[PDB]
RNA sequence: UUUACUUUGAAAAAAUUAGAGUGUUCAAAGCAGGCGGCUCGAAUAUAUUAGCAUGGAAUAAUAGAAUAGG
RNA sequence: UAUCUGGUUGAUCCUGCCAGUAGUCAUAUGCUUGUCUCAAAGAUUAAGCCAUGCAUGUCUAAGUAUAAGCAAUUUAUACAGUGAAACUGCGAAUGGCUCAUUAAAUCAGUUAUCGUUUAUUUGAUAGUUCCUUUACUACAUGGUAUAACUGUGGUAAUUCUAGAGCUAAUACAUGCUAAUCUCGACCCUUUGGAAGAGAUGUAUUUAUUAGAAAUGUCUUCGGACUCUUUGAUGAUUCAUAAUAACUUUUCGAAUCGCAUGGCCUUGUGCUGGCGAUGGUUCAUUCAAAUUUCUGCCCUAUCAACUUUCGAUGGUAGGAUAGUGGCCUACCAUGGUUUCAACGGGUAACGGGGAAUAAGGGUUCGAUUCCGGAGAGGGAGCCUGAGAAACGGCUACCACAUCCAAGGAAGGCAGCAGGCGCGCAAAUUACCCAAUCCUAAUUCAGGGAGGUAGUGACAAUAAAUAACGAUACAGGGCCCA
């Protein structure tokens, strides 16, 4: 039923242009998987040539890098929190790329806590809003991957002016 | 399917054919040379055509031009070698000059006629047809071949002829047999 | 060549649906389950019309 | 289509290989390998309308499957396997070495040569490039990889190959005054020395090329092969020494 | 100065067309190799426009911190 | 509109006029039709409908035979020859036919993939030693299993199948077995030994990182002493490498034929040859998909069109093999047009080409080659590298086959052959043996193709008679 053919579609002129030929295998389309945070549920997808694509019907955890201190933790998922495309998917909770989500504290802190042993002391230094977030237990991240394609939910936390705007949109 | 092989036609119509002009002189062509129908004129008069029209259009270019050297040089050779030219008119003008007569000369019927082994133009005709008549060492039963100057020399009466030297033919041995019997 | 008439339109009453469909969006212009699925005359009239009012004159 | 073809009609074949018109109605569709399909000669038709060992198919298949005939001095029994320019077809039982190189006409040509040369050949350099691993490798035209290669081989190159290892032996660089084969084109088949490399970023670079007669023309640089300095080829070359 | 325009060179499948050779018994055709190095042989050509490279003095546009000011 | 004839009055001339007079090459049609070479077979704008038959299957020594199959043997002790059936692998997405629809679409030439997939072919490419439950299969793991087969059954009927019982893998699912390289103290001065400090695959995802005056001294006169250290493109976040984690996450040979060589401490010990089939990644090859610029018949009595239900662009996401309004959400109001947009017609598939013409031009091109679309009309899909497949599947519309009325089975614009009329036209022919294609494969298959047959399609050559003698008569022919 998707196609992704552009013939359908009316000529920059705005002429309607009339069927050269029947839908086509090569330019097809499927259903999206809105991912949710919830027990795993992943099933693969038969694509084109002998490859295959992982769907995320359900994830509750993935990577997250600390890019500053160049360090990857996996963690657990709390739920989305904002979306730059769509509101309803931050209503629904529906997972995919580039979404504002929150994630679990206790990995990166405990790692914190190991490498440099505080609660030396200038390379502990970190920016304020994020030891306010290490505070509350939760952090700001930012999804990297494509759940819907590589069936993961890896990304990194928000830090400097990309924290300071997604402060101000929340 | 297999390709495509070609095929062209040998003889045009006249412009008018019924101009009188054009049927007398055919009469006494047709008369002269024993030829079976119009068609033959009409062939030969085609090929003469298309020569003359490439002679002329070769006269049209500049001489010492390579096409004009090069492919006018291969007609007067295949001009001469059929005999039509004769070895001291090798030039173009002389091609222009050229008639249906002497392509009809070198017609093997003709030469039949001429090298007195027929008595007559008709009489070669039928001896051609009849496969009496070998050109070198092959039979040819054909009128309508062109003869070469070389091959004009070779033409006799065939091996297996009886003319040539075989046996009597089928009427001959029969009535031999009915006056031994 | 795209509206002419067919040998049995009948038969082919689906091409005709979307020739429809290509008309009206053409000339918009001028008037403005799963399948696979597990379980499944005028001049008469205009002439009765002038008599009765000839009758009613 | 729907997929691959499989089947080549004999007068949309290519024109050098010489196919009668009127024999069939197909022709010999080159099986996929070394070379393109249309700069390529399959089997089949080097032993059958070249040599003429063979009358016809399955003699040609015989001949292939008692493994007499080695391309590069490996067997092949691939009937319409493509070999194509600089490829070594040896026959031991007859005592034959060939080299498929085009003549002036620019039809592959039937070169007999000795075993000392048969033992290499040459490839030019299409492709340098980094492997897995850090390991550098080259790319030629006949679609043999060497990897380790010399530092100073660039693209556009030729590398002296031996057969039995697959080994660079030697290489030239591609530069003015080199003695160079026309792979292509209406040149092609001509041999001479080189003169000019115009460069256009963008576009596809143009080469002058000189031949002994004097004779200069132009020519696209993909259908240019270098064969060896003025006056020293490393290959045997046909008769007429790609003249006219 | 740049463009238009023009010269040449690559390119434009094969088949078809024109052309060279060849006693298919002739012809329509098909066809590329012969003698024991012989300086033997399709030598080949053909396409308006668009794109690429290249030589251009005229012609038609296009430009100037042109002959400016103190 | 030349040439030829005739008429234009009471006649003859010279003008002028009028009538007839011309190669066409397309359709239909009539008559005749001996030979050689040869070559084609459309048409009701009916891409209208089809009985019957065939057109795609395939096995090497080299994946799986206790067929209660056949034949063998030194008469068989795991098997071994040949091999039905079935599983497995591959192909069926090629070929052939037709021109319905299609007017910047296809197509022609010319570009790009630094924008992506790619079975197969060809060339390279993977020793990770170790890491407690070793309580240990690698001299090799399971049914988490079945066909063929045995046996019992249902249906009027089909290439329909149910229950139970068996047994295999290159099917399915699992899982292992004293290495190499840096320096190197110390001896020794080389063919050197090595105390010891060190390092250790791939596949997926994200983040980060790299990817730029030694002009001296000695020496044996050589040479040594210190330093260098990625490549490519016009162009990159390219190639490649490194760090940290991640994965219902892969791969890293539990496969087969032939043959029996070499070491010994003499053990059914160790080692070892020529091949086939598999497997990660890269390149190559056959390809596929988008894509850059220029070029389409008639119509202005079609002048504004597109945008509500995506039209132009921006950002983000989703999807795609991948770029992209391809789709979603929100944003702006954009885009084309008298240089003809938009709409309409097209007995419109496009081109290489064909006819005519002195040149310019005009017409045709379903039709032997390239490309595109389709399989009665729409819609949606499994499989597989490759299909929106139709001689694969599912629904709907129109037709239409069998029936025991409960159901079942359909797509000849493939090769022959029919209907569409009550008026008409190739053989329901033979061969896979010349060409090539498919397969596990020399061998099997191929209505692709070829052979022959059959209305003078279009073309070439060319018989149906030639040579004499004798007799009789005087008239024969041409102009006017
Ligand atoms: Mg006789
Ligand atoms: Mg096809
Ligand atoms: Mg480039
Ligand atoms: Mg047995
Ligand atoms: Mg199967
Ligand atoms: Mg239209
Ligand atoms: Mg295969
Ligand atoms: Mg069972
Ligand atoms: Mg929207
Ligand atoms: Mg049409
Ligand atoms: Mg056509
Ligand atoms: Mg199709
Ligand atoms: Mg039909
Ligand atoms: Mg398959
Ligand atoms: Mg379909
Ligand atoms: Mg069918
Ligand atoms: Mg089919
Ligand atoms: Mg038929
Ligand atoms: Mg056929
Ligand atoms: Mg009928
Ligand atoms: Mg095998």
């Amino acid at each position: 039923g998707i196609s992704r053919d552009s013939r359908h579609k009316r000529s920059a002129t705005g002429a309607k242009r009339a069927q050269f030929r029947k839908k086509r295998k090569f330019e097809l389309g499927r259903q999206p998987a809105n991912t949710k945070i919830g027990a795993k549920r992943i099933h693969s997808v038969r694509t084109r040539g002998g490859n295959k694509k992982y769907r995320a019907l359900r994830i509750e955890t993935g990577n997250f890098s600390w890019a500053s201190e160049g360090i990857s933790k996996k963690t657990r998922i709390a739920g989305v929190v904002y979306h730059p495309s769509n509101n309803e998917l931050v209503r629904t909770n529906t997972l995919t790329k580039a979404a504002i989500v929150q994630i679990d504290a206790t990995p990166f802190r405990q790692w914190f806590e190991a490498h440099y042993g505080q609660t030396r002391a200038a390379s502990a230094k970190i920016e304020s809003s994020v030891e306010s977030q290490f505070s509350a237990g939760r952090l700001y991240a930012c999804i990297s991957s494509r759940p819907g394609q590589s069936g993961r939910c890896d990304g990194y936390i928000l830090e400097g002016e990309e924290l300071a705007f997604y402060l101000r949109r929340l | 399917p297999r390709a495509p092989r070609t095929y062209s036609k040998t003889y045009s119509t006249p412009k008018r054919p019924y101009e009188s002009s054009r049927l007398d002189a055919e009469l006494k062509l047709a008369g002269e040379f024993g030829l079976k129908n119009k068609k033959e004129i009409y062939r030969i008069s085609f090929q003469l055509s298309k020569i003359r029209r490439a002679a002329r259009d070769l006269l049209t270019r500049d001489e010492k031009d390579p096409k004009r050297l090069f492919e006018g040089n291969a007609l007067i050779r295949r001009l001469v070698r059929v005999g039509v030219l004769s070895e001291d008119k090798k030039k173009l003008d002389y091609v222009l000059a050229l008639k249906v007569e002497d392509f009809l000369e070198r017609r093997l019927q003709t030469q039949v006629y001429k090298l007195g082994l027929a008595k007559s133009v008709h009489h070669a005709r039928v001896l051609i047809t009849q496969r009496h008549i070998a050109v070198g060492k092959q039979i040819v039963n054909i009128p309508s071949f062109m003869v070469r100057l070389d091959s004009e020399k070779h033409i006799d009466f065939a091996p297996t002829s009886p003319f040539g030297g075989a046996r009597p033919g089928r009427v001959a041995r029969r009535n031999a047999a009915r006056k031994a019997e | 060549g795209t509206y002419r008439k067919r040998f049995n339109e009948k038969a082919r009453s689906g091409h005709m649906a979307k020739l429809k469909e290509l008309k009206r969006i053409r000339n918009k212009q001028f008037t403005r389950p799963n399948a696979n699925a597990e379980i499944l005359s005028r001049l008469k009239k205009k002439r009765l019309d002038k008599f009765i009012e000839h009758q009613l004159k | 289509a729907r997929g691959p073809k499989k089947h080549l009609k004999r007068l949309a074949a290519p024109h050098h290989w010489l196919l009668d018109k009127l024999s069939g109605c197909y022709a010999p569709r080159p099986s996929a390998g070394p070379h393109k399909l249309r700069e390529s000669l399959p089997l089949i038709v080097f032993l059958r309308n070249r040599l003429k060992y063979a009358l016809n198919g399955r003699e040609v298949k015989a001949i292939l499957m008692q493994r007499h005939v080695k391309v590069d001095g490996k067997v092949r029994t691939d009937t319409t396997y493509p070999a194509g320019f600089m490829d070594v077809i040896t026959l031991d039982a007859t005592n034959e070495n060939f080299r498929l190189v085009y003549d002036v006409k620019g039809r592959f040509a039937v070169h007999r040569i000795t075993d000392e040369e048969a033992s290499y050949k040459l490839g030019k350099v299409k492709k340098v490039q980094l492997g897995k691993k850090g390991v550098p490798y080259v790319v030629t035209h006949d679609g043999r990889t060497i990897r380790y290669p010399d530092p100073n081989i660039k693209v556009n190159d030729t590398v002296k190959i031996d057969l039995a290892s697959g080994k660079i032996t030697d290489f030239i660089k591609f530069d003015a005054g080199k003695l160079v084969y026309v792979t292509g084109g209406r040149n092609l088949g001509r041999i001479g020395t080189i003169v000019h490399k115009e460069r256009h970023d963008g576009g596809f670079d143009l080469v002058h090329i000189k031949d002994s007669l004097d004779n200069t023309f132009v020519t696209r640089l993909n259908n240019v092969f270098v064969i060896g300095e003025q006056g020293k080829p490393y290959i045997s070359l046909p008769k007429g020494k790609g003249i006219k």
